[PDB]
Protein backbone atom coordinates (compact mmCIF):
# COMPACT_ATOMS: atom_id res chain seq x y z
CA UNK A 1 0.00 0.00 0.00
CA UNK A 2 1.21 3.92 -1.18
CA UNK A 3 0.38 7.27 -1.05
CA UNK A 4 -0.83 7.93 -4.83
CA UNK B 1 -6.50 10.88 0.56
CA UNK B 2 -7.18 7.49 -0.61
CA UNK B 3 -4.60 4.72 -0.02
CA UNK B 4 -3.66 2.85 -3.07
CA UNK B 5 -2.40 -0.98 -3.26
CA UNK B 6 0.15 -1.26 -6.32
CA UNK B 7 -0.52 -4.86 -7.28
CA UNK B 8 -4.26 -4.44 -7.56
CA UNK B 9 -4.69 -3.73 -11.26
CA UNK B 10 -2.68 -6.57 -12.06
CA UNK B 11 -4.33 -8.93 -9.91
CA UNK B 12 -7.84 -8.14 -11.61
CA UNK B 13 -6.03 -8.69 -14.76
CA UNK B 14 -5.05 -11.96 -13.47
CA UNK B 15 -7.90 -13.38 -12.48
CA UNK B 16 -9.68 -12.06 -15.42
CA UNK B 17 -7.25 -14.09 -17.57
CA UNK B 18 -8.46 -17.01 -15.22
CA UNK B 19 -11.91 -16.35 -16.37
CA UNK B 20 -10.98 -16.51 -19.84
CA UNK B 21 -8.98 -19.77 -19.88
CA UNK B 22 -11.95 -21.15 -17.60
CA UNK B 23 -14.59 -20.28 -20.71
CA UNK B 24 -16.41 -18.24 -17.14
CA UNK B 25 -19.03 -15.48 -17.90
CA UNK B 26 -17.10 -14.89 -21.48
CA UNK B 27 -20.35 -13.11 -23.56
CA UNK B 28 -18.79 -12.72 -26.68
CA UNK B 29 -17.09 -14.94 -29.68
CA UNK B 30 -14.82 -13.54 -31.83
CA UNK B 31 -14.63 -15.35 -35.05
CA UNK B 32 -11.27 -14.42 -37.17
CA UNK B 33 -11.32 -16.42 -40.65
CA UNK B 34 -11.68 -20.49 -39.47
CA UNK B 35 -10.50 -19.53 -35.88
CA UNK B 36 -13.04 -18.44 -32.84
CA UNK B 37 -11.79 -16.71 -30.06
CA UNK B 38 -13.92 -16.64 -27.02
CA UNK B 39 -13.43 -13.82 -24.95
CA UNK B 40 -15.14 -10.84 -22.00
CA UNK B 41 -16.47 -7.72 -24.34
CA UNK B 42 -15.92 -5.52 -21.28
CA UNK B 43 -12.40 -6.52 -21.58
CA UNK B 44 -12.44 -6.48 -25.09
CA UNK B 45 -13.84 -2.53 -25.13
CA UNK B 46 -11.64 -2.12 -22.23
CA UNK B 47 -8.20 -2.39 -24.79
CA UNK B 48 -9.38 -2.17 -28.14
CA UNK B 49 -11.01 1.07 -30.11
CA UNK B 50 -12.90 -1.13 -32.60
CA UNK B 51 -14.08 -2.95 -29.75
CA UNK B 52 -15.47 -0.09 -27.67
CA UNK B 53 -17.01 1.37 -30.56
CA UNK B 54 -18.65 -2.26 -31.50
CA UNK B 55 -19.85 -2.85 -28.27
CA UNK B 56 -21.37 0.88 -27.22
CA UNK B 57 -23.39 0.53 -30.80
CA UNK B 58 -27.23 -0.04 -29.76
CA UNK B 59 -27.80 -2.71 -32.17
CA UNK B 60 -23.83 -4.64 -32.18
CA UNK B 61 -23.63 -4.78 -27.93
CA UNK B 62 -26.44 -7.60 -28.30
CA UNK B 63 -24.52 -10.06 -30.58
CA UNK B 64 -22.74 -13.38 -29.49
CA UNK B 65 -20.75 -13.50 -32.56
CA UNK B 66 -18.76 -10.70 -34.27
CA UNK B 67 -17.09 -11.47 -37.68
CA UNK B 68 -13.86 -9.82 -38.31
CA UNK B 69 -12.14 -8.82 -41.63
CA UNK B 70 -11.34 -11.73 -43.43
CA UNK B 71 -7.68 -10.16 -44.11
CA UNK B 72 -7.05 -10.88 -40.26
CA UNK B 73 -4.26 -12.96 -39.29
CA UNK B 74 -6.01 -15.57 -36.81
CA UNK B 75 -2.25 -15.63 -34.93
CA UNK B 76 -2.04 -11.85 -35.02
CA UNK B 77 -5.69 -11.56 -33.59
CA UNK B 78 -4.59 -14.28 -30.36
CA UNK B 79 -1.21 -12.72 -29.91
CA UNK B 80 -3.41 -9.50 -29.31
CA UNK B 81 -5.78 -11.43 -27.43
CA UNK B 82 -3.02 -12.95 -25.07
CA UNK B 83 -2.06 -9.05 -24.52
CA UNK B 84 -5.36 -7.63 -23.41
CA UNK B 85 -5.48 -10.18 -20.80
CA UNK B 86 -1.85 -10.08 -19.85
CA UNK B 87 -0.13 -6.75 -20.31
CA UNK B 88 2.37 -9.41 -22.56
CA UNK B 89 2.89 -9.11 -26.37
CA UNK B 90 4.81 -12.00 -27.90
CA UNK B 91 6.51 -10.27 -30.62
CA UNK B 92 8.87 -12.01 -33.09
CA UNK B 93 10.83 -11.32 -36.51
CA UNK B 94 7.93 -13.76 -38.05
CA UNK B 95 4.88 -12.42 -36.69
CA UNK B 96 5.34 -8.59 -36.50
CA UNK B 97 4.31 -8.05 -39.56
CA UNK B 98 0.37 -9.71 -38.65
CA UNK B 99 0.35 -8.49 -34.91
CA UNK B 100 1.10 -4.82 -36.30
CA UNK B 101 -1.34 -4.87 -38.90
CA UNK B 102 -4.19 -6.41 -36.76
CA UNK B 103 -3.15 -4.02 -33.69
CA UNK B 104 -4.10 -1.20 -36.25
CA UNK B 105 -7.16 -2.50 -37.15
CA UNK B 106 -8.02 -3.33 -33.78
CA UNK B 107 -6.76 -0.15 -33.25
CA UNK B 108 -4.53 -0.71 -30.24
CA UNK B 109 -2.52 2.27 -30.64
CA UNK B 110 0.69 1.61 -28.09
CA UNK B 111 0.82 -1.70 -29.53
CA UNK B 112 1.19 -0.13 -32.90
CA UNK B 113 3.60 2.05 -31.42
CA UNK B 114 6.16 -0.86 -30.43
CA UNK B 115 5.58 -2.46 -33.66
CA UNK B 116 6.58 1.13 -35.53
CA UNK B 117 9.74 1.04 -33.37
CA UNK B 118 10.69 -2.71 -33.03
CA UNK B 119 10.39 -2.83 -37.40
CA UNK B 120 12.28 0.62 -37.81
CA UNK B 121 15.35 -0.78 -35.77
CA UNK B 122 15.91 -3.44 -37.92
CA UNK B 123 15.91 -1.37 -41.42
CA UNK C 1 10.31 -13.94 -24.65
CA UNK C 2 7.28 -11.16 -24.55
CA UNK C 3 7.48 -7.79 -23.71
CA UNK C 4 5.61 -6.06 -21.44
CA UNK C 5 3.12 -2.71 -21.63
CA UNK C 6 3.66 -1.72 -17.59
CA UNK C 7 0.40 0.72 -17.62
CA UNK C 8 -1.49 -1.64 -19.46
CA UNK C 9 -3.01 -3.34 -16.32
CA UNK C 10 -4.08 0.00 -15.08
CA UNK C 11 -5.04 1.37 -18.06
CA UNK C 12 -7.69 -2.00 -18.59
CA UNK C 13 -9.35 -0.58 -14.85
CA UNK C 14 -9.41 2.95 -15.69
CA UNK C 15 -11.65 1.39 -18.70
CA UNK C 16 -13.80 -1.18 -16.43
CA UNK C 17 -14.36 2.28 -13.87
CA UNK C 18 -15.40 4.13 -16.91
CA UNK C 19 -18.02 1.15 -18.23
CA UNK C 20 -19.79 1.17 -14.85
CA UNK C 21 -19.46 4.99 -14.53
CA UNK C 22 -21.45 4.49 -17.72
CA UNK C 23 -23.75 1.57 -16.75
CA UNK C 24 -22.46 -0.44 -19.70
CA UNK C 25 -22.62 -4.06 -20.04
CA UNK C 26 -23.38 -4.03 -16.17
CA UNK C 27 -24.89 -7.59 -15.23
CA UNK C 28 -25.91 -7.35 -11.76
CA UNK C 29 -26.95 -5.22 -8.95
CA UNK C 30 -25.25 -5.76 -5.52
CA UNK C 31 -28.31 -4.85 -2.81
CA UNK C 32 -26.82 -3.60 0.51
CA UNK C 33 -29.99 -2.69 3.12
CA UNK C 34 -31.88 0.09 1.15
CA UNK C 35 -28.76 0.69 -1.32
CA UNK C 36 -28.27 -0.77 -4.78
CA UNK C 37 -25.14 -0.93 -6.46
CA UNK C 38 -24.68 -1.77 -10.02
CA UNK C 39 -21.58 -4.14 -11.28
CA UNK C 40 -19.70 -6.48 -13.64
CA UNK C 41 -19.76 -9.73 -12.52
CA UNK C 42 -16.39 -10.53 -13.66
CA UNK C 43 -14.53 -7.32 -11.87
CA UNK C 44 -16.38 -8.82 -8.30
CA UNK C 45 -14.85 -12.03 -8.59
CA UNK C 46 -11.85 -10.98 -9.79
CA UNK C 47 -11.89 -8.80 -6.51
CA UNK C 48 -13.65 -10.91 -3.77
CA UNK C 49 -13.25 -14.59 -2.68
CA UNK C 50 -16.97 -14.33 -1.91
CA UNK C 51 -18.11 -13.13 -4.92
CA UNK C 52 -16.17 -15.74 -6.81
CA UNK C 53 -17.74 -18.10 -4.88
CA UNK C 54 -21.12 -16.58 -5.61
CA UNK C 55 -20.61 -16.34 -9.32
CA UNK C 56 -18.80 -20.12 -9.94
CA UNK C 57 -22.39 -21.21 -8.56
CA UNK C 58 -23.79 -23.09 -11.17
CA UNK C 59 -27.02 -21.06 -9.74
CA UNK C 60 -26.15 -18.08 -8.34
CA UNK C 61 -23.82 -17.15 -11.87
CA UNK C 62 -27.49 -16.45 -13.28
CA UNK C 63 -28.78 -14.43 -10.53
CA UNK C 64 -29.37 -10.38 -11.94
CA UNK C 65 -29.38 -9.82 -8.28
CA UNK C 66 -28.04 -10.23 -4.76
CA UNK C 67 -28.39 -9.67 -1.45
CA UNK C 68 -25.76 -8.86 0.94
CA UNK C 69 -25.78 -9.78 4.55
CA UNK C 70 -28.47 -7.08 6.34
CA UNK C 71 -25.41 -6.74 8.96
CA UNK C 72 -23.33 -4.93 6.09
CA UNK C 73 -22.89 -1.30 5.52
CA UNK C 74 -23.63 0.63 2.25
CA UNK C 75 -21.32 3.22 2.84
CA UNK C 76 -18.25 0.51 3.46
CA UNK C 77 -19.25 -1.53 0.59
CA UNK C 78 -19.58 1.29 -2.01
CA UNK C 79 -15.77 2.40 -0.60
CA UNK C 80 -14.92 -1.65 -1.49
CA UNK C 81 -16.59 -1.63 -4.85
CA UNK C 82 -14.54 1.96 -5.84
CA UNK C 83 -11.26 -0.34 -4.98
CA UNK C 84 -12.49 -2.90 -6.64
CA UNK C 85 -12.34 -0.69 -9.82
CA UNK C 86 -9.86 2.13 -9.36
CA UNK C 87 -7.31 0.11 -6.54
CA UNK C 88 -7.75 3.49 -4.32
CA UNK C 89 -8.85 3.16 -0.99
CA UNK C 90 -10.62 5.87 1.21
CA UNK C 91 -9.50 5.08 4.54
CA UNK C 92 -10.51 7.35 7.28
CA UNK C 93 -11.38 7.33 10.97
CA UNK C 94 -14.96 7.23 10.94
CA UNK C 95 -15.00 4.64 8.27
CA UNK C 96 -12.39 2.36 9.29
CA UNK C 97 -14.23 -0.23 11.07
CA UNK C 98 -16.61 -0.86 8.52
CA UNK C 99 -14.34 -0.96 5.47
CA UNK C 100 -12.88 -3.63 7.66
CA UNK C 101 -16.20 -5.59 8.67
CA UNK C 102 -16.96 -5.60 4.67
CA UNK C 103 -13.50 -6.41 3.68
CA UNK C 104 -14.15 -9.71 6.15
CA UNK C 105 -17.39 -10.53 4.53
CA UNK C 106 -16.13 -9.77 0.64
CA UNK C 107 -12.97 -11.67 1.70
CA UNK C 108 -10.88 -9.08 0.24
CA UNK C 109 -7.48 -10.00 2.46
CA UNK C 110 -5.25 -7.23 1.07
CA UNK C 111 -8.12 -4.61 2.48
CA UNK C 112 -8.54 -6.33 5.74
CA UNK C 113 -4.50 -6.69 6.50
CA UNK C 114 -3.97 -2.83 6.06
CA UNK C 115 -7.20 -1.97 8.17
CA UNK C 116 -6.16 -4.45 10.95
CA UNK C 117 -2.49 -2.42 10.29
CA UNK C 118 -3.99 0.97 10.56
CA UNK C 119 -6.31 0.40 13.59
CA UNK C 120 -3.01 -1.65 15.29
CA UNK C 121 -1.37 1.95 15.24
CA UNK C 122 -4.13 3.71 16.58
CA UNK C 123 -4.09 1.65 19.71
CA UNK D 1 7.56 -1.23 -22.67
CA UNK D 2 10.04 -3.17 -21.03
CA UNK D 3 11.41 -6.73 -20.49
CA UNK D 4 9.45 -8.45 -17.62
N1 LIG E 1 -17.07 3.35 -20.74
C1 LIG E 1 -16.14 2.95 -21.25
C2 LIG E 1 -15.00 2.47 -21.90
C3 LIG E 1 -14.65 1.11 -22.21
N2 LIG E 1 -13.54 1.05 -23.00
N3 LIG E 1 -13.20 2.37 -23.19
C4 LIG E 1 -12.19 2.86 -24.04
N4 LIG E 1 -11.56 1.90 -24.79
C5 LIG E 1 -10.54 2.20 -25.73
C6 LIG E 1 -10.81 3.16 -26.76
C7 LIG E 1 -9.80 3.50 -27.67
C8 LIG E 1 -8.56 2.86 -27.52
C9 LIG E 1 -8.30 1.90 -26.49
C10 LIG E 1 -9.28 1.55 -25.57
C11 LIG E 1 -6.90 1.41 -26.62
C12 LIG E 1 -6.37 2.25 -27.79
O1 LIG E 1 -5.26 2.30 -28.26
N5 LIG E 1 -7.40 3.06 -28.28
C13 LIG E 1 -12.04 4.28 -24.10
C14 LIG E 1 -12.96 5.06 -23.35
CL1 LIG E 1 -12.78 6.74 -23.38
N6 LIG E 1 -13.95 4.63 -22.59
C15 LIG E 1 -14.07 3.28 -22.51
N1 LIG F 1 -11.41 -18.02 -13.10
C1 LIG F 1 -11.33 -17.25 -12.27
C2 LIG F 1 -11.24 -16.31 -11.25
C3 LIG F 1 -12.00 -15.10 -11.07
N2 LIG F 1 -11.74 -14.53 -9.86
N3 LIG F 1 -10.82 -15.38 -9.27
C4 LIG F 1 -10.32 -15.30 -7.97
N4 LIG F 1 -10.88 -14.32 -7.19
C5 LIG F 1 -10.54 -14.10 -5.84
C6 LIG F 1 -10.64 -15.20 -4.92
C7 LIG F 1 -10.25 -15.02 -3.58
C8 LIG F 1 -9.80 -13.75 -3.21
C9 LIG F 1 -9.71 -12.66 -4.13
C10 LIG F 1 -10.07 -12.81 -5.46
C11 LIG F 1 -9.20 -11.45 -3.42
C12 LIG F 1 -8.94 -12.00 -2.01
O1 LIG F 1 -8.46 -11.44 -1.05
N5 LIG F 1 -9.34 -13.34 -1.95
C13 LIG F 1 -9.40 -16.32 -7.57
C14 LIG F 1 -9.12 -17.34 -8.52
CL1 LIG F 1 -8.00 -18.54 -8.09
N6 LIG F 1 -9.61 -17.47 -9.74
C15 LIG F 1 -10.47 -16.47 -10.12
CL1 LIG G 1 -2.49 -1.02 -26.77
CL1 LIG H 1 -8.01 -6.93 -1.56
Amino acid sequence: WVIP
Amino acid sequence: SCIQFTRHASDVLLNLNRLRSRDILTDVVIVVSREQFRAHKTVLMACSGLFYSIFTDQLKCNLSVINLDPEINPEGFCILLDFMYTSRLNLREGNIMAVMATAMYLQMEHVVDTCRKFIKASE
